[PDB]
């Protein structure tokens, strides 16, 4: 058991471990005595930490190299605002009443509103209303929409390289390597990961890749063309390459037999996924039937990128009011980028997401967001413990937050061995890395 | 003892040590390039450099280098050539290091100005070579 | 071997891991290893379903320099069900209610409003002097050296006077004590003194272990030195850190009694509530620091505790914390 | 008569500046401006500060010319990396982030 007085402060140290925590502290403060400030520099800038809530692994690191919670932020705005939130809040309520007819008078009020508001909130309400006006009637570009969310906002460039030092730590000391990506899209999280072989100490190792894409008469040979191109890029760094391409519906519709694995000791395997496991939790079953065949291609590491949220509540009013406060915040960071098409195109983007959470029902709806401490319950009674994330992940985060966002207030946080990408104090996604548990 | 002639005929004596510095000496005098003045002028950096080889000693040969280098761009532009010819590497990479601080300049005009360089961008090329660089501006 | 038998053995801990963190985050050429501060530092996030009677939630007060603050409530009583966003801007029912503008430790350095050891502190301030706390998130040296805190105490200050769901219904006004933790404590002192040049009228100031310095070297520096989590060396980085280029220690920033300060003779202030701590390195500058208050004519009460070094308030686990926390509460509801 | 300088002798001179002062007189003229693109010049300055990394030069060096080159790696990425720090040294990661980024742009303009 812990001690709540310091676990409380953000520290998981035993009862029974407090004298040897302190023994150690003792002996590191006479080694940084003794090394001095050489030392000191190779600590700091020479080493990478893993989980600094945990201090007998910290300090053990340190003496082995020297020798339901809701979180709201509310940003200056207007009365009409609480204006507008009131006639929200009454139309998802009459909805939900089975008025069905304040439910019109309401979304015609909630437009009225709308116009004379300003803001980003003038952009939150008129697609709250539009997937609140036809859900009323329900009970009486695609390639280029997620490219234009890659130069604009931050979320897809911080899943993809923070998800690639998981995989780099991993594949150190390997001949031969395999990388299945169940969100292959356009497989822009690739090139940068080749790259890093190339350079990697003692040779790159023989690299394949397979890709799972979602159905279409373009996109079973998309995903070919995909391949097409990263084969060339494999060549002019000499990197062996191979490639083979998926179709298929959803991920439940997989197994581990048409994957054509060899053995596991032979070429190292590592699965990914990105923004895929939430549009799955629609279909009965499928979540568990996906997690069981991880766990029969036996990877040695599986990262998992998703949105920090609970947009999967039983109660309609309920996923309403948490999914018009996830996605006021996402509104108000884009509020002081500077207009352009990529800009345009990605609130169309974040529009469908809006309309698609409220309006359907059933398996048509596939934003079943649901927050790490929900989705780390579904990972642990599959079998998969976690793997923890370095400050050398976290750095490359920060740097990346100041190339292309420069005023924009995002900030990275570590939390349980993972890694958080944030407006201010307000968490959005969250990046996790699991291995099976031995 | 070998005796180097130049331009001007004057057979320059110095010792076969000292003029083991040039590597294009060593491994070869009529000289026809190198202008009296300047082969003086290298005779005096190789005797210096010879003395030296033969800190406070390394900072006093580096301000006399400082006092000698302090000549007009003509002779630098000789100095430049004769160091290039005769396969010396102190002396080109001390007027090397002479003009990179000169040219540690402002804006272009002040480069093209200072050494006459005229320069005939085609104002398609100008304009695309401005924005190239922008990151500097 | 002699802070072993002066504090308990879980604050030796902490204070001890945060003194070995912080040596490792110093670079002897004045610059802070930012990242990996960052990454070590132990954080949480704003909760509005109330937990033992308190609820938070986050402000963005200003967007040009990000400036930002908690806000800790007492659970509605009246009500039931959870709050909901509109009900977090609601009108405070009572004749008299005290809001208290805090300001975190950390020697203008480390540390954030979100840090998980002053939301503690926040959250039992609000519990134990009934009454509601702004966590100002300001910034820090070396990036911001000076007078970037400053500022942001005097944003946060004139927000916290504006809000009318935070007035009282005895006289239509705001009553505002300002409370500061170690360079808190400086923080408040100063904005304090911004507030009575201005029209702000705050009518309290609570300082805890206030970080003040000079040039010579008092007797608490040379016979404590290293003896309890604290050294000289460290002081002195940290005031370099902190302070303007080609400033001495006997800046008024450093030694508010300097002679390039000002004085604080026919100066309205508000009464002061100075805890000095013990077997602290830098003892001496406090007590001077109240005697220059008492001889100034002003009001100030003096809490020096004989036994109590740094982060005594951190754990509710010693009787300093207790005694302080019930004069905190009685300095307030008076 | 330096204005009339040929590529050898201004390659020596502009062996001993630093980024700000080449991609300076790149602009002066269109000899100058052909020297300029050397990419022995770029690798020793975006070198220069870096002063940690190994791999092995060879390697580095056939690696960043297949995806763009060095000047590209300066222009684009390390430049606004140094912008904030000048004093500051690259050290590990700043290099594996600006490579991805040039590995990334790469594989972008080559469809
Ligand atoms: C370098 C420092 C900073 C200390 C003193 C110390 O010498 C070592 C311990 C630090 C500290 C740790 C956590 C708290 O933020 C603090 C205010 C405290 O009480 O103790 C911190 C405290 C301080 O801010 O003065």
């Amino acid at each position: 058991m812990d001690d709540e007085l310091l676990a409380v402060l953000g520290y998981k140290v035993r009862s029974s471990e407090m004298a040897e925590v302190a023994l150690k502290l003792e002996q590191l403060e006479t080694m940084m005595s003794n090394v001095q400030e050489d030392g000191l520099s190779h600590l700091a800038t020479d080493t990478v930490h893993y989980n600094p809530s945990e201090l007998y692994s910290w300090l053990d690191n340190m003496l082995s190299e020297l020798n339901s919670t809701r979180s709201v932020i509310l940003v200056d705005s207007q009365e009409n605002g609480v204006r507008l939130v009131h006639a929200l809040m009454a139309c998802a309520e009459a909805i939900q009443q089975n008025n069905l007819t304040l439910a019109e008078a309401l979304v015609k009020q909630i437009g009225c509103l709308a116009v004379s508001q300003a803001g980003a909130m003038r952009k939150v309400a008129t697609y709250f209303a539009e997937a609140l006006a036809r859900r009323i009637y329900r009970l009486s570009l695609s390639d280029t929409l997620q490219m234009h969310f890659y130069e604009t906002c931050p979320y897809l460039k911080f899943a993809h390289f923070t998800a690639n030092q998981a995989i780099l730590e991993a594949f150190e000391g390997k001949k031969r390597v395999h990388v299945i990506d169940f969100s292959m899209n356009q497989g822009l999280q690739w090139p940068a990961l080749m790259q890093a072989l190339a350079l990697r100490e003692g040779g790159p190792p023989t690299f394949r890749l397979t890709g799972i894409g979602p159905p279409a008469p373009d996109n079973s040979d998309h995903l070919h063309e995909v391949g097409c191109k990263l084969a060339q890029l494999a060549e002019a760094i000499h990197v062996e390459f191979e490639y083979r391409g998926f179709v298929a519906n959803s991920l439940a519709d997989l197994d581990a037999s048409m994957l054509e694995l060899r053995p596991s000791d032979t070429e190292a395997v590592a699965v990914n996924s990105v923004f895929e496991l939430h549009k799955l939790l629609g279909r009965p079953g499928g979540i568990e039937k996906v997690l069981g065949v991880v766990k029969q291609i036996k990877p040695v590491i599986f990262t998992v990128v998703e949105q920090e949220s609970n947009h999967n509540g039983p109660v309609f009013l309920d996923r309403f009011t948490e999914s018009l406060h996830y996605y006021s915040t996402l509104f108000d960071s884009l509020e002081g980028v500077p207009n352009s098409q990529d800009k345009v195109m990605s609130e169309v983007y974040l529009g469908k997401q809006i309309c698609n959470l409220v309006a359907c029902e059933g398996p048509d709806r596939v934003e079943r967001h649901e927050t790490l401490s929900q989705w780390g319950n579904r990972f642990g009674s599959s079998g998969l413990a976690p793997a923890h994330l370095g400050s050398n992940a976290f750095k490359q985060a920060s740097m990346l937050l100041s190339v292309f966002n420069s005023g924009q207030g995002y900030r990275v946080e570590e939390s349980n061995g993972c890694l958080m990408l944030g407006w201010h104090t307000r968490p959005l996604i969250t990046t996790s890395a699991w291995k099976l548990s031995t | 003892k070998i005796t180097l002639k130049s331009s001007d005929g004057e057979n320059f004596e110095i010792d076969e040590a000292v003029a083991l510095e040039s590597q294009t000496i060593k491994h070869m005098i009529p000289l026809p390039n190198v202008t009296s003045k300047i082969l003086s002028k290298v005779i005096e950096y190789c005797k210096r450099h010879v003395e030296a080889a033969e800190g406070s000693s390394d900072e006093d040969l580096k301000t006399w280098d400082s006092e000698f280098i302090k000549v007009d761009q003509g002779t630098l532009f000789d100095l430049i050539l004769a160091a290039n010819y005769l396969n010396i590497k102190g002396l080109l990479d001390l007027t090397c290091q002479t003009v990179a601080d000169m040219i540690k300049g402002k804006t272009p005009e002040e480069i093209r100005k200072t050494f006459n360089i005229k320069n005939d961008f085609t104002p398609e090329e100008e304009e695309e070579v401005r924005r190239e660089n922008q990151w500097a501006f | 071997i002699e802070s072993r038998t002066v504090v308990p053995l879980n604050t030796w801990v902490l204070i001890s891991n945060f003194k070995v963190a912080y040596n490792i985050l110093r670079r002897p050429d004045g610059t802070f290893n930012r990242h990996l501060a960052e990454y070590l530092d132990r954080k949480v996030t704003a909760n509005a379903n109330p937990v033992d009677g308190v609820f938070s939630f986050d402000v963005l007060i200003d967007r040009r320099i990000n400036l930002l603050s908690r806000v800790y409530r007492p659970a509605y009583a009246d009500q039931e069900q959870p709050p909901s966003i509109l009900d977090l801007e609601k009108p405070v029912d009572g004749d008299i209610v005290p809001v208290i503008l805090f300001f975190h430790g950390g020697s203008f350095a480390h540390s954030s409003a979100n840090s998980a050891i002053y939301d503690t502190l926040c959250r039992r301030l609000v519990g134990l002097c009934k009454c509601v706390v702004v966590s100002v998130n300001y910034r820090r040296a070396p990036e911001n050296p000076y007078p970037c805190a400053y500022d942001d105490g005097w944003i946060a200050l004139n927000w916290v006077n504006s809000r009318s769901w935070l007035k009282s219904k005895k006289d239509s006004k705001v009553h505002i004590f300002l409370a500061g933790d170690s360079s808190g404590g400086n923080i408040a002192h100063n904005v304090a003194l911004r507030a009575g040049e201005s029209g702000i009228d705050v009518l309290g100031n609570i300082l805890l272990n206030p970080m003040f310095g000079g040039n010579e070297r008092t007797e608490s520096e040379k016979s404590l030195d290293g003896k309890y989590f604290v050294t000289v060396r460290d002081r002195d980085w940290y005031w370099k850190a902190f302070l303007p280029e080609g400033e001495d220690r006997e800046h008024p920033a450093c030694n508010p009694f300097s002679p390039r300060g000002k004085s604080l003779e026919g100066v309205s202030f508000p009464k002061s509530l100075v805890v000095v701590a013990g077997l602290d390195l830098i003892r001496d500058w406090q007590l001077a620091y109240a005697e220059g208050l008492k001889k100034a004519g002003q009001e100030v009460k003096l809490m020096h505790l004989e036994k109590a070094t740094v982060g005594f308030y951190l754990l509710p686990n010693n009787n300093h914390f207790h005694n302080v926390m019930d004069e905190i509460s009685a300095f307030v509801n008076a | 008569g330096f204005s009339n300088l040929d590529e050898n002798l201004v390659y020596e001179v502009l062996k001993h500046v630093d980024a700000k002062t080449l991609a300076m007189s790149s602009c002066v003229s269109k000899i100058w401006h052909k020297t300029a693109q050397d990419e022995r010049l770029w690798e020793l300055i975006c070198t220069r500060h870096w002063t940690n990394i190994g791999c092995g030069q060879n390697q580095l060096r056939s690696v960043v010319l297949a995806l763009g080159g060095f000047r590209r790696l300066h222009s684009l990425y390390l430049w606004p990396l140094s912008k904030p720090n000048p004093r500051a040294r690259f050290g590990k990661d700043e290099l594996k982030l600006t490579l991805s980024l040039l590995s990334i742009r790469y594989y972008e303009k080559m469809s």
